């Protein structure tokens, strides 16, 4: 029944992991993620400034 | 009768690891631990304050106990002392200390 | 604010400098009785579609112009005359299509400032490298670009003309072979989606054939639009495996970790080290479960075995070519890096080449 | 089995497998905005809802209890803590209701509107998961629906301040009330002419007429500044929370909108939501609003559901898994 | 056994009387979806938080109120009713301000007995001293006080909104220039530590200067909680330089050895001697290494050429204020010293003027 | 050239070289004189001679003995010439002056060694995983105790000293194993019950609650056979041997369980460094290597603590050892080699140098 | 030496692994000045020579005129206390002590290898200073490929894939009959 589709589709759900893998659930805070894209963009700019010929 | 005795008392693989008995990583792993332990420890150490730099961050204090209690009665020795000799606000005033008379009126 | 325009070969990534993540992304085609992206496909009945984007290189001038002007005005709602423009070419792009890019860019749509950038560099730049070797996979072509110091090395870069279009089309295929019939374009975008939640690359093809054969532990279900249920076994791992064994769609060409590898030892053994440290994978053939151990396994049987390997291959990496111009876009020390309205009107469609490298 | 819908104004309990709840009683306030405050006054509720509603044996019946979105560790902890202790079941769930709510539909993927009696939540859904990050609440619900209808029929020239009286303009809200397509237009029909006009039979027999109060009242879902709320309204936190979502599941977001709870009864709320929505997101973006008849009690049938199911029976938490793990379990067993 | 309760712009430290040191220590924060402190602080994402105290000056009451509960229940775990209390009180607090901190503490908690106390006046006391001039500076405010006979002269009083939290923000911009990024608040504690740990206060500022330019020898090394390494050079001293430099932070200010001297010219001659054998720091910005003998330099500098300075910096000092109050509170004769609740609905607010001074 | 280190345990030694991963040797510490034999030879012949304890509660006591048991370490155990190797040895916290001058004595003039050095057992626990600030708990066979530490410097106004270890646990095992009614009185069966302690004691997570799991079920229950074949069954044992340390009022001792003492070694030290100790408790020492002691310990440091406080309970699998893992890691840094005492300098300035060079 | 002088600047490399990072140092950022009081005159006059290196720690430092203090060793081994000839009097006294005819083709042919030569302009200071050595009229090439690092490999891997060399090889057989003296005779 209707009952099927959703036990078949209980069945096959994937673990939060895998959610996690699929950048479904964030590993990580709107802050932290600011900090790492800041952290980028430093090291980015230096390694620019620096960067040969 | 005797294994299936102790074989109800096994213990978990994870219990095991926790004993230092099953490693939880393969030589090499440990090994690059270590070196960086080690790293760590070499520039720790190297900035390491001193006795007294640790004294006047109020770490550890080099005066001993009697010491110290020895400080803070003398301190609350004087300290009632000048407090029950404390001028009032008109030999303030007249002295001109107090510049302004609204400065503690309602004394 | 800037703008950053990554030119898929089936998605347009499109958005502001600064932000995590595009503000659009739609499919790169254009429509004739015009219609553009997702209106063309919703008007797609109606009228043929075509795809200006081939392979990673733009081959219809006037569908790219319609698709840009589909991005400021109806996408993104700017004008292109306010805003410096950050667009992204494919690996060994010629000069004379980088060009015509940047041509169209100071003419038609009157920019203050552009640059054009490498897909696989901005790649790397995203998760703050400027080298290592990208394997970028899209939608309609794979490659393989060692980096060092930000500069692509053109006599090691491979490239491979099978990516996720081509997945989709052997999925289609096998699981037809299953007995499922698959063969209109919107039973296409069923099989892609299928593709998308349910296919992974599997460790050990050989034992992950023999456990698809030995039990049901595999299978998964899939509830069609029509309310059929299907199921889908080893096709799961099967479908992507192509990456690996190309041959399964008649192809010679190599696997990507044979690629990979090829890729590595074109370039000078010294740098060697530092490329296998930094393996960055990057596109939406990328995202499929299991891929990125796979290919530490592969390439850990391809390398010394005394030598560092590294995949690197974070959550978001299907927009992360458009993270890392969103990056370098906003950085301070870039604005120098703009090509200007005037240097353009001095030099012409030659400065891009001195200007970006 | 048992389920337990816990609400902030009606506790909602029965058996699994039944299409309706036995038992419906109001919460009578230990559950404020779907979170338990008062833990006596709720094992008081629990066991008038196991001995004197559903006359049965805790110990007898694995049970499904309900929770808010975002409820606390501890609160879900102590819930766990009292169900296994102090009523010796011998296995129990805890289930979020928007979760239950998209489940009753036959989904495990899509984007829930929970309206009760105390609070409204947008809580987004991707394989049986809440979102957390992308939930919204919005304090603004049934009760104070029910408030203002109060106040503007006063403006009217109806008094109604006892609590009794409050009931009385409660069912007259569910009776008469209704979610204007297009508030302006209504607005200006209901000044043209009668034809929007209604009449209640008080229990004295008095007969009231009702106008544009009719449609102001829920309006208030929409605009929250009716009464004194800075808060967006209901589409609008529906559309912050889709845009809180990973871009590609976006698109799985607003084709499956479901609507449940009391507060989402109002006839042409569908519509509305329909309409607002298409608005807010992009020009070709596909857009379904699910509101099933059985939404008021929606929450409570998915637990029926759940708990029926076959695969559902390892996923219960066990007595002797309690007594090993303590309230920690609850974490890991219910997800 | 009497409480003490010293009210920082950044930090409440309580405690009871005799105590060498403060029991509790917390930050001075309110938070609504009541949180109080570090508590409100770990909450803090999911409310948001208000800053009862800024500047040295109670602003909002009913988070005050907050404050104080948390104080006495959860941090002392005391009645309230069962112990005498003490208060702190900024310089030049407003006369309606401390009725109403009496009134409330009186009324609302119940005490048998409370006392307000200057912070500067308790820093002096906490040194057996009661004629000298405090500099007391903390996280949201800093003053300099002259104090005769236990008598703070309102006349001569500086008030200067250079601080701690400045500094702090200062070292964030600095370190940020050099090219660690720290913009968050999580950075900005991070950044906070590292100004605590590594910061000092330069004898010769243009020396110290060309020192750092010269070499290596002044850098240091801060470890990030990721384990991350980060390198600090001359910002350990240009940070709290701002101290003497204020327009190192676009102020206008004198700076506070500038403060100290022109606190010590606006009062009366023949006690001018008496303030400066008798320079008392106190507060958390005056923990810097170094900051005692630089302000010896310039006040040496600025005073006549005869003239005794001595700095007094305790290693303490950053409690010194609660410290004096716990001494204050413990003295025998402090015990006629304090406001009975008896006495309190007697005169009302208005007592608070005439038992304290 | 190859340093050597050695940790002076109460009940055991820990011997080996700079470098290593663990220590080479590992024996008990006692000496046999007929009514010389030392450790494992003495224990085997301890029917026929009486035995000696040179470290008692952490401290050297019998210092000829403890000449004995360094030359049977040096050349019986490592196979080692004193003189052709560097050595670190351990001491106990407040070790008092005059001791490790007299270690120091003995180590140049005795053992003619190239080099010496003498570190604190608790520093260099901290130091085995790679940190340099903390609190260690070092519990060991004689002696427990609580040393916090900021940057390398063992701060002595703050140090608790619990003279509460395994040997006691020990002994209240066979107490309580004894009022269960299996005899465990002698000297072999005390050897039998210490096995048993070390192989199925564990430290519950919630002491009353554990009990009430052993009174509701056999669920706890383990059985242990013994040298004669017997077979014994154990319940409540196993958790309550080790709670002693939590709870010393079950051998009839007034002093707080290792929690509290780690509370107040905490509080006993300036408030500002305070919250570096919290989130750095290092667990060292063979009485810690009960599985669950950590979370224990994790949950009361929690419960005495500020609410919002982040504390960390640092307690690897080797910790067992982890005092000597450090000196190895200590001994063998380069920047250590001038950190040596050299002969010379012994020589020069005689047993007074190791207080100014060590620290 | 590079060690000793970032040591003089207060950056702390004793240990062996800090030696290595020392040693990344110079391979990457090192060169050699084509006048090296110039040189040393512009890095004292503005930070446009100075260069950074990221530590593995993610620690940051900086380097001015160590980069060219240290390969200058080389053409100046006083340096580091050594009385010995630069590498350009060494070439000059080796070409010295060459038959004068033979003279002009060794200036004209000047190559270098090995990985001590990879600094980015010692082929330019050689030409200069070997010029500066040489007669008014001699023609100077000095030869410096990229490829240098491992030059001496690939020219053996050259000369082993000739076919003219499998004569060249010296046989197991022709070992057992004449023993280790084999070699003298057959490798020139
Ligand atoms: N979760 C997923 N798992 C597997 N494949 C995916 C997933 N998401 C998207 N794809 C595939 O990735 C492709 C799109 O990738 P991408 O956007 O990087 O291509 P593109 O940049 O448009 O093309 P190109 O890189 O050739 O210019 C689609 O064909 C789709 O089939
Ligand atoms: N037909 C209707 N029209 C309008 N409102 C209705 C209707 N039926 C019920 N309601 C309102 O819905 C509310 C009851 O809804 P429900 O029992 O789902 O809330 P709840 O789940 O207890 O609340 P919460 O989720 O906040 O705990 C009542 O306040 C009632 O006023
Ligand atoms: N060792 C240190 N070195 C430098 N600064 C420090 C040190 N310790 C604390 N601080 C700073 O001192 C400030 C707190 O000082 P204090 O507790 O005296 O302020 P407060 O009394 O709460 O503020 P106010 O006096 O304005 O009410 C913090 O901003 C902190 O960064
Ligand atoms: N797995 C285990 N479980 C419980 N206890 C153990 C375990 N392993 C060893 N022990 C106990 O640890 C003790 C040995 O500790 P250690 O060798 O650190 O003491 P020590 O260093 O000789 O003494 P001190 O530190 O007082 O000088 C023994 O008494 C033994 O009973
Ligand atoms: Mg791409
Ligand atoms: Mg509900
Ligand atoms: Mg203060
Ligand atoms: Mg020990």
């Amino acid at each position: 029944c209707r009952k099927d589709s959703l036990a078949i589709k209980l069945s096959n759900r994937p673990s939060k992991r895998e959610l996690e893998e699929k950048n479904i659930l964030p590993r990580q805070t709107d802050e932290e993620r600011l900090e790492l894209r800041q952290q980028i963009g430093t090291k980015l700019t230096r390694r620019l400034s620096q960067r040969p010929t | 009768d005797s294994l299936a005795i102790k074989l109800s008392n096994r213990p978990s693989k994870r219990e095991l690891e926790e004993k230092n008995i099953l490693p939880r990583q393969t030589d090499e792993e440990r090994l690059e631990l270590r070196q960086q332990i080690g790293t760590k420890l070499t520039r720790r150490l190297s900035q390491r304050p001193t006795a007294e730099e640790l004294e006047q961050r109020n770490i550890l204090k080099p005066r001993n106990e009697q010491e110290e209690q020895e400080e803070k009665r003398e301190i609350k020795r004087r300290l009632t002392r000048k407090l029950s000799q404390r001028p009032t606000v008109e030999e303030l005033r007249e002295r001109k200390i107090l510049i302004r008379f609204s400065d503690y009126v309602e004394v | 604010t800037a703008l950053v325009c990554d030119n898929g070969s089936g998605l347009v990534k499109a958005g502001f400098a600064g932000d995590d993540a595009p503000r659009a992304v739609f499919p790169s085609i254009v429509g004739r009785p015009s219609y553009v992206g997702d209106e063309a496909q919703s008007k797609r009945g109606i009228l043929t579609l075509k795809y200006p984007i081939e392979h990673g290189i733009i081959t219809n001038w006037d569908d790219m112009e319609k698709i840009w002007h589909h991005t400021f005005y109806n996408e993104l709602r700017v004008a292109p005359e306010e805003h410096p423009t950050l667009l992204t070419e494919a690996p060994l792009n010629p000069k004379a299509n980088r060009e015509k890019m940047t041509q169209i860019m100071f003419e038609t749509f009157n920019v203050p400032a552009m640059y054009v950038a490498i897909q696989a560099v901005l790649s790397l730049y995203a998760s703050g490298r400027t080298t290592g070797i990208v394997l970028d996979s899209g939608d309609g072509v794979t490659h393989n670009v060692p980096i060092y110091e930000g500069y692509a090395l053109p006599h090691a870069i491979m490239r491979l003309d099978l990516a996720g279009r081509d997945l989709t089309d052997y999925l289609m295929k096998i699981l037809t072979e299953r007995g499922y019939s698959f063969v209109t374009t919107a039973e296409r975008e069923i099989v892609r989606d299928i593709k998308e939640k349910l296919c992974y690359v599997a460790l050990d093809f050989e034992n992950e054939m023999a456990t698809a054969a030995s039990s049901s532990s595999l299978e998964k279900s899939y509830e069609l639009p029509d309310g059929q249920v299907i199921t889908i076994g080893n096709e799961r791992f099967r479908c992507p495996e192509t990456l690996f064994q190309p041959s399964f769609i008649g192809m010679e060409s190599a696997g990507i970790h044979e690629t990979t590898y090829n890729s590595i030892m074109k370039c000078d053994i010294d740098i060697r080290k530092d490329l296998y440290a930094n393996n960055v994978m990057s596109g939406g053939t990328t995202m499929y479960p299991g891929i990125a151990d796979r290919m530490q396994k592969e390439i850990t049987a391809l390398a010394p075995s005394t030598m560092k390997i590294k995949i690197i291959a974070p959550p978001e990496r299907k927009y992360s070519v458009w993270i890392g111009g969103s990056i370098l876009a906003s950085l301070s020390t870039f604005q120098q890096m703009w090509i200007t309205k005037q240097e353009y009107d001095e030099a012409g469609p030659s400065i891009v080449h001195r200007k970006c490298f």
